[PDB]
């Protein structure tokens, strides 16, 4: 039997990245850059991906890994920017069917720095559609939108 | 039931407001047997009818 | 030796509260739910621990209280820490009716389960129906209309009284429930064969009842 | 045949004495009403890699 | 005395066991003892099958 | 077991009455000295222990602590009308720059009275009484009586402290903050608050 597989991972107006698709790899996808480059914020796009539950969510600094501290913020709102956002996984599976599953997160206005998620999936996509231009429309020369 | 039917009726021929008529009938039902007008008979075996 | 649990608490409560059932029971007890035999986990919890939970619960100027059918439940002082409230007389003319239905042997053959319309059948057997009556309205003269809405309310001080633990609906049917002992706290104003008046003073003394 | 006499007559004579139970009424917890919640909407755009 | 009495007399906890009399409830206590002990052995027995 | 900075936390005497408050919802500033460094010494256990009954013990960047409930709270809970809301905004708004010098932080229920009346719309308001009611004295009576009321629940709540007598004159905490508007990079505080109250 073959095993499925994650293909890609696709972040949209995330705080640093706009529309940014990472293809991973059969065995071992490596992330290099200096300090702040944005390593962490893409692992933890993943997850959120993963599991949308926001009870649990907690992204501590990789410093004080394992204290339990209950701290004010979470830490992912701030890895937001205003607007719309979105995080998806393409997947193949053993069935050889391409699966599209994602979130849809977004900013909560008012004080508490809270944030809304909406989880979605996708079948039967056809395989030369791209998550970054399906998510993506194309206003002006060059100057795409992003769209609810 | 019937008895409110009834005083609905005299209502509209009063041409009074349809608002609490239930309570009004019952009210006016109440002050008939108090006067020793009506008998009410209340058996369990009507189901409190 | 230093920085040692004994130091600051004894370990038979702190055991306790460390244990997972506390919080639940906590919540539960301050709310002023009685707990009987029935609930075996927190009645179980409760027996094992008492008088680490006493103890405990004395720091509030409140009494764990513990009647001698078996059900536990909280009394607070003059000086309480945690406010405290009374039951209205329907309630009490409720309870008082729900206490004769579990002493009933006749109905025992039912394995505890009434109806809503037999409670009623009996509350009005025994009291005075029309001078009841006017707790519901100051008009009351026996209306149909009347009787329905005293049902109503007994069928809502009812539900109030599941709230306390004094009665439990059935896992699917609502017009149907079962009794539980917790009840006989509505008879004790004549447990004891003496002057009425002398133990209505002893009660409110106690903090058990007030006037109204 | 001890009880039957000692509770009916407290049922059937409560209005000459009317007493009530004292309870545990611990206060609950007040929170924020929930406002309708408002999202940031901002249209972004931005050049495409 | 008529004060320990007067203290036990409350704590009788059902009506089979209401006889006023607070050293007559003590033989019906141990009465209910001897029942619940066998009803224990019964059970017990059922529960190592 | 049970750690033992925790046990010796909840041995303290003041641990009770702490509490009790608390669980009512009530917020601790930096002015109860005693509560408010016993919160500091012993948060890291604090928080454990509320957390075993799915409430959230916070401290709010302004300093001051309180409770949030989970939806799966072990404790009872309740929710703040409407009008409450409305005046803890405007508590909020009277938080100002040139208070210091109008009021000397002693403030008066006539004060927070005409504001709102001021700053509120019609329509708003008649909701808060019966949306029958049309600009009457009797209304307006009502509406008092109503503000009083809230005023009241909001002394429980800790965000106003009523100075000791009789009279209905008070001083606004900071914990009132709850109430406020985000803030943004440079944003005016009065306009933002405004904002929110339109
Ligand atoms: N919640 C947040 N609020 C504001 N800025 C944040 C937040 N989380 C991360 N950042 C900033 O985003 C940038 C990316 O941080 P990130 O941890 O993803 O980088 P990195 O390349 O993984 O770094 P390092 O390897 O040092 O952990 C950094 O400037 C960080 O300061
Ligand atoms: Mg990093």
């Amino acid at each position: 039997i073959e095993r499925g597989k994650f293909r890609s991972l696709t972040l949209v107006n995330w705080n640093g990245f706009f529309a940014r698709t990472f293809d991973l790899d059969e065995l071992v996808t490596t992330l290099s850059g200096g300090n702040g480059a944005g390593k962490s914020t893409t692992m933890a796009a993943f997850v959120t991906a993963l599991i949308p539950d926001l009870t649990l969510l907690h992204f501590r600094n990789t410093t004080e890994a394992g204290a339990t501290s209950g701290s004010r913020d979470k830490g992912l709102h701030g890895k937001l920017r205003a607007g719309v956002c979105y995080s998806t996984l393409d997947v193949i599976n053993s069935r050889h069917q391409r699966v599209v599953v994602g979130v849809r997160l977004q900013q909560v206005a008012g004080r508490d720095r809270k944030v809304d998620i909406k989880p979605f999936m996708i079948q039967g996509l056809p395989t030369a559609i791209q998550p970054t231009q399906l998510l993506t429309e194309n206003v002006g020369e060059r100057q795409a939108r992003v769209l609810p | 039931g019937e008895l409110i039917d009834a005083f609905r009726e005299v209502c509209k021929g009063f041409e009074q407001t349809a608002e609490s008529v239930a309570v009004r009938a019952n009210n006016a039902i109440n002050d008939m047997v108090r006067q020793k007008l009506l008998n009410r008979f209340t058996s369990e075996l009507a189901d409190g009818n | 030796s230093s920085t040692h649990i004994e130091q600051f608490m004894p370990v038979k409560l702190a055991q306790a509260l460390a244990n997972s059932l506390f919080p639940e029971l906590d919540s539960q007890l301050r709310a002023g739910r009685h707990i009987g035999i029935d609930d075996l986990d927190n009645h179980a919890f409760l027996m094992d621990f008492q008088e680490q939970l006493e103890e405990f619960y004395a720091r509030y100027n409140v009494e764990l209280i513990r009647a001698p059918e078996g059900f536990f439940y909280l009394r607070p002082r003059s000086t309480t820490l945690i406010p405290r409230s009374v039951l209205s007389e329907l309630d009490m003319m409720v309870g008082k009716i729900l206490c004769y239905l579990y002493l009933s042997p006749e109905r025992l053959a039912n394995q505890g389960i009434f109806t809503s319309q037999e409670l009623y059948e009996e509350l009005i057997s025994l009291a005075d129906e029309g001078k009841l009556m006017k707790f519901v309205n100051q008009r009351s003269s026996g209306s149909d209309l009347d009787k329905q809405k005293l049902q109503e309310k007994v069928r809502t001080t009812l539900n109030r009284l599941r709230r306390l633990g004094m009665v439990y609906f059935l896992p699917n049917n609502n017009n149907k429930f079962t009794i539980t002992e917790a009840v006989f706290r509505f008879g004790a104003d004549v447990r004891s064969g003496d002057d009425p008046r002398e133990i209505q003073l002893r009660m409110i003394r106690d903090g058990e009842a007030m006037p109204v | 045949r001890i009880f039957s006499q000692r509770l009916r007559q407290s049922v059937q004579h409560y209005f000459d004495n009317p007493w009530t139970l004292t309870v545990a009424n611990a206060e609950r917890l007040l929170d924020m009403r929930d406002e309708e919640l408002a999202l940031r909407n901002e249209e972004v755009t931005g050049e495409l890699p | 005395f008529i004060a320990v009495y007067q203290h036990l007399r409350e704590r009788i906890r059902q009506d089979i066991i209401r006889t006023d009399d607070p050293v007559d409830a003590i033989e019906q206590m141990e009465i209910e003892l001897a029942r619940l002990t066998e009803e224990l052995t019964a059970r017990e027995q059922k529960l190592a099958i």
